[PDB]
This record gives structure tokens, sequence and C-alpha cells, in this order.
């Protein structure tokens, strides 16, 4: 796919307050760059090809 | 009707009264006439509208959803979702068609109440002056002018004064 | 949508009798009444009648009691209004608008018929003259126009270009000479600069007379 056999598997950790996040590879290894914020909330996703307006 | 006054022994509508519900036709010795009745139109309004309010209010749901579509075949935990929501579908149509016919029947069944209780309010009024004819008209046994007709209409007509004139009138 | 549709206008001369109709849709035609009212030129409303298109009752101003007859014809669900010895000052719109069944009910003239021109005129039919109204300035704002003069019976149309002139433009109503022909002044306000180089062309359209005329305005020095 895309010209190339090799791939990429991607996870994810949620890391706690008071709590560590430990990384450690002997190769392999896409690391992050940092994190992503976490809200708790109301927001959601839909699949639609509806235009939007104003 | 449950009292059966509409559709009743009242022979039908009229289709000629724009400006309310219910009310009187009559014919005296100037001609004939046709007036609304407030009280009792607004009495059934006001239900209706109560009932209107209180089906339309705050009937929005607001949570998280699940996934209700899928694109590829998977099992279990799926089939569970589908079959949650297909539950829930029914459950809520059934709840809706059950609403809808409840709230319809009761409010025919009160309009109805309206009209005859208007009527019965009407000949308590006429006391012994009167006579139900069957129809929902009344007998008016005295010479009745149209002031006279309006004090029946308005709820102030005193049986008293024309008592002896309307009795002398049936009983012989 | 509770239309009542009315006739055609009408011309009649003193004596004669005129047959208005009224074509009622949108409602249960014998569950109401009809009820006949004019209004003459520049004038208010004056009740001429009441007729129930249910029961058949009939109730008449004393005014028209001798020469109007009001009559309903349920087939076609359609009410109609005669008047004899027409005078000229029954020159007026005729209007029927829809009342109770009952003729003592408690509302009224609730829905309203366009209306149908009934005119009483000796004149028989004249097409206008048109003359023009020529501008001249003492640079500014100038005024031209037409004079449509002596026409009968109404209506005239009047425009500017073909329509092409609208912003600017006044055309009042007729006025009613004595002679018993119409007369009516069309106006157009425009820049006097433009008066030397564009032209100005008024379109006079009377219809009953099969009349179509242009006119145009220019100073003459």
């Amino acid at each position: 796919v895309r010209g190339l056999s090799s791939r990429i598997s991607i996870y994810w950790t949620i890391v706690k307050p008071g709590d560590v996040l430990v990384i450690n590879s002997n190769g392999n290894l896409i690391a992050p760059r940092g994190y992503f914020k976490m809200r708790t909330g109301k927001s959601s996703i839909m699949r639609s090809d509806a235009p939007i307006d104003t | 009707g449950l009292f059966g006054a509409i559709a009743g022994f009242i022979e039908n509508g009229w289709e000629g009264m724009i400006d309310g519900w219910y009310g009187f036709r009559h014919q005296n010795s100037e001609g004939t006439g046709q007036a609304a009745d407030l009280k009792s139109t607004q009495a059934a309004i006001d239900q209706i509208n109560g009932k209107l309010n209180r089906v339309i209010e705050k009937t929005n749901e607001k949570f998280h959803q699940i996934e209700k579509e899928f694109s590829e075949v998977e099992g279990r935990i799926q089939d569970l979702e589908k079959y949650v929501e297909d539950t829930k579908i029914d459950l809520w149509s059934y709840n809706a068609e059950l609403l809808v016919a409840l709230e319809n029947q009761h409010t025919i069944d009160l309009t109805d109440s309206e009209m005859n209780k208007l009527f019965e309010k009407t000949g308590r009024q006429l006391r012994e002056n009167a006579e139900d004819m069957g129809n929902g008209c009344f007998k008016i046994y005295h010479k009745c002018d149209n002031a006279c007709i309006e004090s029946i209409r308005n709820g102030t007509y005193d049986h008293d004064v024309y008592r002896d004139e309307a009795l002398n009138n049936r009983f012989q | 949508q509770v239309q009542l549709q009315q006739s055609g206008a009408e011309v009649k001369t003193p004596g004669a009798s005129v047959k208005v109709s009224c074509k009622a849709s949108g409602y249960t035609f014998t569950s109401f009444g009809v009820s006949w009212i004019r209004q003459a030129p520049g004038q208010g409303l004056e009740w001429i009648g009441w007729i129930s298109a249910y029961n058949g009752d009939t109730y008449y101003a004393q005014k028209f009691q001798a020469r109007v007859t009001m009559t309903t014809d349920t087939s076609t669900t359609t009410a109609y209004m005669e008047m004899r010895s027409l005078r000229s000052d029954d020159t007026a719109v005729y209007y029927c608008a829809r009342e109770p069944p009952l003729f003592y009910s408690s509302w009224s003239l609730d829905n309203w018929g366009q209306g149908t021109l009934v005119t009483v005129s000796s004149a028989s039919t004249k097409g206008p003259s048109v003359f023009p109204l020529a501008p001249s300035s003492k640079g500014g704002t100038a005024a031209l126009g037409c004079l449509v003069k002596d026409y009968f019976p109404e209506p005239v149309t009047v425009s500017w270009n073909s329509g092409a002139l609208t912003s600017g433009v006044h055309t009042f109503p007729a006025v009613l000479q004595s002679s018993g022909l119409y007369s009516l002044s069309s106006v157009v306000t425009v820049p006097s600069s433009s008066l030397g180089t564009q032209t100005y062309i008024c379109n006079v359209n009377h219809k009953p007379s099969n009349t179509k005329v242009d006119k145009r305005v220019e100073p003459k020095s």
C-alpha cells in the first residue's frame, strides 16, 4: 500500500496524575513527541456527507 | 363519544361558526341567529393546549450514543449493539403509538363532554319554561326576544319572570 | 383558500339593469351567507344587503329594497346581485363578502371578493387623445409628461419607455370631467442633461376602446 510493504502498529497509553510514563526499546520504536490533553464532555464523532451550512 | 352529544343527539356541526367551538342558534319573533359561546370554547381549547404542551415538552433525549451502524461483520459485541438499539426503537415506537391513541380517544371524549355540559347547563337555566326536544334544541314556551336569548347565553336569565306564561303555554 | 371570484367590470346606461356574480370556493357554500356592499369612487362603504345560502333568508337595506334582488345558486356555489333602474350615482365598486348563515349572528364579513366596477354613464365608449407636456428649463432637474384626455370608460394604462423608466414617475388618478369623459396626466422627473440625448416615449393603453398609443416629448424651442 502506498508503495511500501512495511507498516506501523499504533498504540495508545493513558497516564493518570501522579503516575509516570516509562519507555524502553532496543529498536523499532516510533516515539511520541508529547501528549494530547484529555477532556471529559459532550463531544463526539459522526459519519456524514451532508454539506455544512451557516 | 362517551357522552353521545357530538356525533350524538346533536345532528351535525356548524361549519359557519368560525368564531367558536360551541354556540347557540336561535329562532324567535325577530328572526334567527348564530352566536359562539366563549367560556366553553376556551375550556376545551385550554385543556387541549395543556395536553399538547404536556406532550411536546422536554421530550428530547440527550446522552452519549453508541455506534448504530457497522461496515464489517464482527460477532458478539456488534450483534449485541444492534439488539440493544432495535429493542430501544421498538419500545419507543410502541410508547408513541399508545400515547397518540390514548390521547386522541381522550380529546374526543373531553370535547364531547364540553358540548354536553354546556347543554345541561342551558337546560338547568331554562328550568320549567322549556322542554328538551332531543336534538339539542330547547322549545321555549314563552315569547323570547333577542335581549332575553342573550340573557340565557350570558347566564343572567331569570326563569321566574316567564314561568307563568310558559307553564300556561305548556300545559293547555 | 376561501376565494370569492367576482365577474367582470360592467358599463351601463341609466335606466338599465346589472347582474353581478360571485363564485365561492374553498368552503361549504351552504354553510354561510353572502352580503353585498358597494363603494363609490373615493367614498366609504355602504351595505346593500344580505342573503343566506343556507335557509334562503333575505335582508335588504331600506334604500335598495325596491331596486335590488339577491340570489344564490347552490349547484354553481354562486351568489348574484341584481340592480334595476340604474342611475349614475349607482356608479361604484361592488363587493361580495362572506357572512354567517343566519342574520343575527355574531361575526361579520370575514372574506371579501375582489370587487367589480359598475359604471353608469350615458357616454358611449371613446379612446383617449394623448398630448405632450413639454419640458423647458429657465444644468439641473426637469419635468415632463403626457396628458391623456377625453376617454371612457376607465381604466387606462400608462408607462414610460415601454417600462424601462420607473423611478421618478407619477401617474395621477383619473378625474371625471363635466363632459362625462375622464382625463389624467402622467409625469416624470428626469435630469435636464439627459433631455438632449435620451428619448422619452409614453405608452398609453386603453383596453375597452381597443386603443394603444405612443407619444413622445421634445422642447421644440
